[PDB]
C-alpha cells in the first residue's frame, strides 16, 4: 500500500496562477497517481479534486483575497492498487490585490508591463477603473494603460530610464488602485544603470590587459553574486557588441580605491574581445552593455629612449638625440619639452612632426649650462594618449669655439719717472661666461715694439704680469687661450712715453653716492689720436697701495664706481685715456666717498 | 521643585528634533501621509489622539510596534518616546490625573517596506497634532 | 544527626569588638542553633558557653594580650534532635597600642577628634603625660587636647584646614607621645581635592555617549581604586546633585591627552545620567560631587557644513554661506574668521547671534586677493562646546565693477621733424587696486580724427603702444577695459604740431634737495589754450635713454620729484604743457642733481 504523499508545497505565480508541487514517494520503486483537492474559498467558494500523474498542477486567475485548502493521496499507478491516505492539508489566504507579475529586474530601456486584479468588497472592479501609481508619486499616463480583461487591467513602460535613487531602495514602488481605496502590498521596479564603463589598458611592455571598473551602483541590494563575462571572436571587434552564446568567466580582484581590475595575461594583440559584468541574482540576471576592445588600440604610449643632449659644435644649439619607442610602429610626433638645470625648470617646447628624425637641434642662450630636456611622442593621427616624458636629458659644461674676447687689462707702473726701462705691471681679470665661453687655460702676452719686434710670452691662469718696458713704443695684446684656441677679440694697449704727456681730459669730478656708490663724471678734450677707452685708477689719496682699476668705455660722461671706499680716507681718481699710439696722459682729481 | 516650563520647553524642542531627524530618511517625504493604505488599520494613524489618555496609548502601541522593527535609528527614536512618554506621565502629574497601561508580525513579515513607511509618516503626524495641540489647554 | 559546623572564624573591630562567625549547615532542611564555647586564655584563664539561634557571637572588651579559642556544635531547633560533634577550636592573640581611630579621611572645616591609649614600658601614662605633635615638628596646643579618661589621651581639630601635601604626605601624621618619648605610632588625617571638571560629548549621530575628564588632583594617590560611577534615573536630572543610592561602575580608560574617555551607547535620551568619580581609599570612599548630566544637553555641534567664500561683485563684499549641521536643534552663535591667503593670515572675526542667517556679507580691507575663511558654531545658550573651524573657503578672483579712473599716458617720440609720419609710442602705467578695483582685462586705445572718425585698436595688458601718426592731428584716449568694463574717468591726449609751439611756460628751475629728491620750481604765463596738466619728462642730458616722464596738475606751482638721481648727470627737465587741442611746447631747462 502506497505511502500518503508528503512535502506538499503550494505558490502564487508572477502571472497570477498557482503552482502546486510536492514530493513523490522516493521508497516506492512503481508509478504513482495522485489525487489533488483544492477547496477555493473565495468570492465563489468551489471544492474541486483534480487528478495527476505528475506532482505538478497548476489553477488559474486567482481570486483576490481568497483561502485555498491543498489535500492529496496517492496511489500505485499499475495493478490493483489502494489508495493512500489524504497528505496534510495547506491552506493560503490571498490579499486584495494581484500583480501580474509582482516584480521586475531588468536594465535601462527596457519594456516592462504590469497587470493588476484589484479586489473591492468582494467585486473584481473594471479594468477601465484599475489605475496604478509609482511609490505614490503621481498618475501613469493613459496611454500607456491596456485591458486585457475587464478585470485584468494592464500598464506598460516603454523607454525605461533607470530610476534614480530614493533612499535605501532600490526600485520603485508600485500600488494599482482603485481609484482613491487601495492595499497594502507594493510592488518593485529594479532597474539600475547598467550602462557601464569599464577602461581597459595596455600595458607599457604590451604583455598586460588591466581592465578597471567602478562599483558604485550595484553595492544596495545584496545576495546577488557579481562576475566578469567575456568572450574572444578571432580578429577584430565587430561594429555590434554583442553576447556570443559562449561565455567565460575571469576572477577580478578589488583594491583600495574601490574598483575591481581585472589581470591578462598572455594577450591576444588582434583577437577582438567582448566584456560585460554578469550580475546573478534571486529575481533573475543583469548584464551590462557588451563592449568589444582591440589591445592595441588601449596601449599607453611609451617614452623616447636613449636621449642624449649635447651643445653642437661651432654652432651652441642644443641637439638632442633618442630612440622610437618599440610600440607603436606607426608615425608619431615629439613634443620636448626643455629648459635650465634646476629646482625650477622653464619647460619650453618643441614640435617635430616626422617619426624618422631620432635627433633634433634647438636653441639655447647658454652653451654650457647644464639643461634639464625631456622628450614625449603621440600618434600622428591622434589616436591614443601622450607618452611619459624621457629620461630628462642634461648637458656637460664643456667649451665649444675659442673664446670669444680676450681679458680687459691695465698698466701699473714701477720705478722712477727719470728712468726709461720702468717695471709695467699689467693686471687683467678672469673672464666670465659670456666672452671666455665657460673656461680658459691660460692667457698669452703678445708684445710688440720697433726694435725687439714681437713676441709671446705664455703667463699660464695668471691675471697679472710684471714686465720690463724699454723702448719708446711698446704695444702688448692679451689673448685668453682655452683647451680650443685663443680668444677672437684681444684688446691691444700701448706704451709710449711721448703719448704718456698727451692729455685727454678736460675735467674729472666724483660725489659720493653712498659708501659703496661713488658716481663719477669727466669731460674730455678734443682727441687727435685714435682713442679706444679710458682707464679709472682710483686709489687712496698718498698711499702706496689700494691701486685699483676699470675698463671704462670713452663714449660714455658716467661711471658707477661699487667698492668697498673707505669714507675716512680720501680717495685719489685718476683717468687714463688710451690710445692706439700709447697711453695719454692722466687726470688726476681728489674726491671723498 | 520641578520647573514645568523648562519641560514644556524640552519637550517641544525634543519633538521638532526627531520629527527632523526622521525628516533627514528621505524616501518617506515624498509619501503622503493621508492616504489611506487598507490593511494597516490597527497602527493609530489619524484618528482624533484628543485626550492625555490618547496620545499615552497612541505613542504606547507606537513603542510596541517600534521595538520590533530592527533598525538602530528607531531604536533611539523609541527611546526618546520612552523619555516623552514619561515625561506625559510627568505632565498628567502636574495637572494631576491618573492614567494606567500580535498582527504587527503578519504585516511585517508579508510587507515590511510599505508597513514601515506608513508607520513612520503616520508617526510623524502624531507628533505634529499632538505639537498643534499642546497649547489648546491639553487636558487628561 | 546533623553534622559538626564548619567554617569557624573570628575577627576583632576597632572600638574592640570579638566577632566569632561559623558556616550554617545549608544541607540541613532545619534551623539549627549552636553551642558556643570560648576560652580567653587572658592574664586570668576564663571558660564560658552559651546557645545562639544565628550564626555569629559578640564578647566586648578584648582585653590586650591575651589568648581566644573558640568551638563550636549545632543541634537542630525544632523536634527532638541531637548535639553535633565539637567543631575545629580557633586561637587567636591581641596587641598592645590603641589608637581612636588610626586615621581619619575628611576635608576643610570639618571636626577631628582622636585619641590614643599609649603604652610606655607596658605602663600606659596618664592623659596629661600624652603630648600630641604635628609630624613630630610643632606641639599641638593643650586647648585642643581633652582628657577623655587618664588612660585616653584626646586632641580635636574644629574647623579644618585643607592638609596641605607635603611630598607624597598628603596626611598629617599626629604622633602622641610620652612628652618627650615619642613612640613611631602616628594617626593620619586626610583632606583631598576632589573637585574636577567633565566635559561630555554626545556623538553626531545621537547613539552613543562619549565622556571625558581629567584627575589631575587625583594624580597624587596610589594604590587606592579611582573609578566613575554612575546611575541612570528615569527623567532627567535631580534638581539637587545628590547620591543615588543604587549606582553602577562605568569601564572608563586613560587616553593620550590626559582625560578618561568612555562611551554609553546605545543611549536613553533623555533618561539622566548622575555619575561621580568614586575613590575607595584605604579609610574608606572619598567622592567627588554627584554630577548629574542630561546627555542631549552637551551634543557636539559639528562644524558647519558647505561654506562658499566669494567676492559679491558690483558692491564688493565678501560673501560666506553655509548650512546648519544635522545637530544641535537649538539656537546657535556662530564664529566667522577670515583674511588673506598665504603662510600667514590676519584672522578678522565676526559673530553672529540669529540661527536663521544662513549667509553673511563682511568688509575686508583687500578687495581682490585670494581669501582664506573658517566658520565655527556654537550653541546660543553655550550649554556645549565650540566645532572645530571648518575646511579653508578661497575666494575667486572675479572684478567688482568696471574701473573708475583710467591710466595717465604719454608720448614718445621716434622720427625725423621734417617726416610727418612719425612713432609715437604711448606709455602709460598699471591702475592701482583702487581705480582698477580688481583688475583690467586689457587696454584699448581709442583714437580720433577728422578723417577716419573715431576708431579703437586693442592693446593687450602691454603698457605701451608704438602707432605712426601721419595726420596734422590726432586724438588718443586710453580705457582701461575690465571684465565688465572700461574706466569710468579718462584722459584724452592729443597730438598736433602746429600748435605744439604753443608756449605756456614763464620761468622754470630745479633744485637738488636730495640725492633721492629734487624741487622742481615754474612759474607759468596766463594761458589762452585750455591748460588740463603738464608733464614733466626726466633724462639723463645729452643721451638718448632714461626717458622717464611723470604728470602734474596745471593748479599747482612747486613740485618734487623723487628718483635715484645721479648728481654727476646735469638732467634735462622738460616741462611739457597739455592743452585740450593737444601737447604745448616743453619748457627745457638742464639742471643737476
Amino acid at each position: 500500500k502506497p505511502d500518503p504523499p508528503l512535502g506538499l508545497h503550494m505558490e502564487v505565480t508572477d502571472d497570477g496562477n498557482l503552482k502546486i508541487s510536492w514530493d513523490s514517494q522516493t521508497m516506492a520503486p512503481f508509478p504513482l497517481q495522485y489525487q489533488v483537492k483544492y477547496l477555493e474559498n473565495s468570492t465563489i467558494v468551489r471544492e474541486a479534486a483534480e487528478i495527476v500523474s505528475a506532482t505538478s498542477l497548476l489553477v488559474d486567475s486567482v481570486l483576490p483575497g481568497s483561502s485555498y485548502e491543498v489535500q492529496v493521496r496517492s496511489k500505485r499507478l499499475d495493478g490493483s492498487g489502494v489508495w493512500s491516505d489524504w497528505s496534510s492539508p495547506q491552506v493560503f489566504t490571498t490579499q486584495d490585490v494581484v500583480y501580474f507579475p509582482p516584480k521586475i529586474l531588468t536594465s535601462v530601456g527596457s519594456n516592462a508591463s504590469f497587470h493588476c486584479i484589484y479586489k473591492n468588497e468582494n467585486q473584481i472592479i473594471s479594468s477601465k477603473q484599475i489605475v496604478w501609481w509609482r511609490n505614490l508619486a503621481e498618475k501613469i499616463p493613459e496611454i500607456q494603460y491596456s485591458i486585457v480583461s475587464d478585470r485584468v487591467s494592464k500598464v506598460t513602460f516603454s523607454n525605461l530610464k533607470a530610476t534614480r535613487p530614493r533612499g535605501k531602495f532600490t526600485y520603485d514602488a508600485v500600488y494599482c488602485c482603485n481609484e482613491q481605496a487601495c492595499h497594502h502590498r507594493y510592488a518593485e521596479l529594479y532597474v539600475i544603470d547598467v550602462n557601464i564603463n569599464i577602461s581597459c589598458e595596455t600595458d607599457g611592455y604590451l604583455t598586460k590587459m588591466t581592465c578597471r571598473w567602478s562599483p558604485s551602483t550595484i553595492q544596495s541590494l545584496v545576495g546577488s553574486t557579481v562576475q566578469l563575462r567575456y568572450h574572444r571572436r578571432s580578429l577584430y571587434c565587430p561594429d555590434s557588441p554583442s553576447i556570443h552564446p559562449t561565455s567565460e568567466p575571469k576572477n577580478c580582484v578589488l583594491q583600495r580605491d574601490g574598483f575591481y581590475e581585472c589581470v591578462f595575461q598572455p594577450i591576444f594583440l588582434l583577437s577582438g574581445y567582448t566584456m560585460w559584468i554578469r550580475i546573478n541574482h534571486s529575481l533573475g540576471s543583469l548584464d551590462s552593455p557588451p563592449t568589444c576592445v582591440l589591445p592595441d588600440s588601449v596601449v599607453k604610449p611609451l617614452p623616447p629612449s636613449n636621449v642624449k643632449a649635447e651643445i653642437t659644435v661651432n654652432t651652441g644649439l642644443l641637439k638632442v638625440s633618442w630612440e622610437k619607442p618599440v610600440f607603436p610602429e606607426n608615425n608619431l610626433q615629439f613634443q620636448i619639452r626643455y629648459g635650465l638645470s634646476g629646482k625650477e625648470i622653464q619647460w619650453k617646447t618643441h614640435e617635430v612632426f616626422d617619426a624618422k628624425s631620432k635627433s633634433a637641434s634647438l636653441l639655447v642662450s647658454d652653451l654650457c649650462a647644464v639643461y634639464v630636456v625631456q622628450v614625449r611622442c603621440r600618434r600622428l593621427d591622434g589616436l591614443g594618449y601622450w607618452s611619459n616624458w624621457s629620461s630628462p636629458a642634461y648637458t656637460l659644461v664643456m667649451d665649444v669655439k675659442v673664446p670669444m674676447r680676450g681679458p680687459e687689462f691695465w698698466r701699473k707702473m714701477d720705478g722712477d719717472v727719470t728712468k726709461k726701462e720702468r717695471n709695467v705691471t699689467l693686471l687683467w681679470k678672469p673672464l666670465t661666461k659670456n666672452d671666455s665661453l665657460c673656461s680658459v687655460r691660460r692667457y698669452v702676452v703678445k708684445h710688440r715694439t720697433a726694435h725687439n719686434g714681437t713676441w709671446s710670452e705664455d703667463v699660464g691662469n695668471r691675471t697679472n704680469l710684471t714686465f720690463l718696458w724699454t723702448e719708446p713704443a711698446h704695444t702688448v695684446t692679451v689673448l685668453a687661450v682655452n683647451s680650443l684656441g685663443a680668444s677672437l677679440v684681444n684688446f691691444n694697449l700701448t706704451f709710449s712715453w711721448p703719448m704718456s704727456k698727451v692729455s685727454a681730459v678736460e675735467s674729472l669730478s666724483a660725489y659720493p653716492l653712498s659708501s659703496s656708490c661713488v658716481i663719477l663724471s669727466w669731460t674730455l678734450s678734443p682727441d687727435d689720436y685714435s682713442l679706444l677707452y679710458l682707464v679709472i685708477e682710483w686709489k687712496i689719496l698718498n698711499e702706496d697701495d689700494g691701486m685699483k682699476w676699470l675698463r671704462i668705455p670713452s663714449n660714455v660722461k658716467k661711471f658707477y664706481i661699487h667698492d668697498n671706499f673707505i669714507p675716512i680716507e680720501k680717495y685719489q681718481f685718476s683717468l687714463y685715456p688710451v690710445f692706439m699710439e700709447g697711453v695719454g696722459k692722466p687726470k688726476i682729481i681728489n674726491g671723498f666717498t | 521643585g520641578v520647573p514645568i516650563q523648562k519641560v514644556q520647553d524640552d519637550t517641544k524642542t525634543l519633538i521638532k528634533t526627531i520629527v527632523t531627524r526622521i525628516n533627514d530618511i528621505s524616501h518617506t517625504q515624498s509619501v503622503s501621509a493621508k492616504q489611506r493604505v487598507t490593511g494597516l488599520d490597527f497602527i493609530p494613524g489619524l484618528h482624533p489622539i484628543l485626550s492625555l489618555s490618547k496620545m499615552d496609548q497612541t505613542l504606547a502601541v507606537y513603542q510596541q510596534v517600534l521595538t520590533s522593527l530592527p533598525s538602530q535609528n528607531v531604536l533611539q527614536i523609541a527611546n526618546d518616546l520612552e523619555n516623552l512618554r514619561d515625561l506625559l506621565h510627568l505632565l498628567a502629574f502636574s495637572k494631576s490625573c491618573s492614567l494606567p497601561q500580535e498582527s504587527l508580525d503578519g504585516v511585517l513579515e508579508a510587507s515590511l517596506y510599505s508597513t514601515e513607511v506608513v508607520a513612520l509618516s503616520r508617526l510623524q503626524g502624531s507628533l505634529q497634532d499632538i505639537l498643534q495641540q499642546l497649547d489648546v489647554s491639553p487636558e487628561c
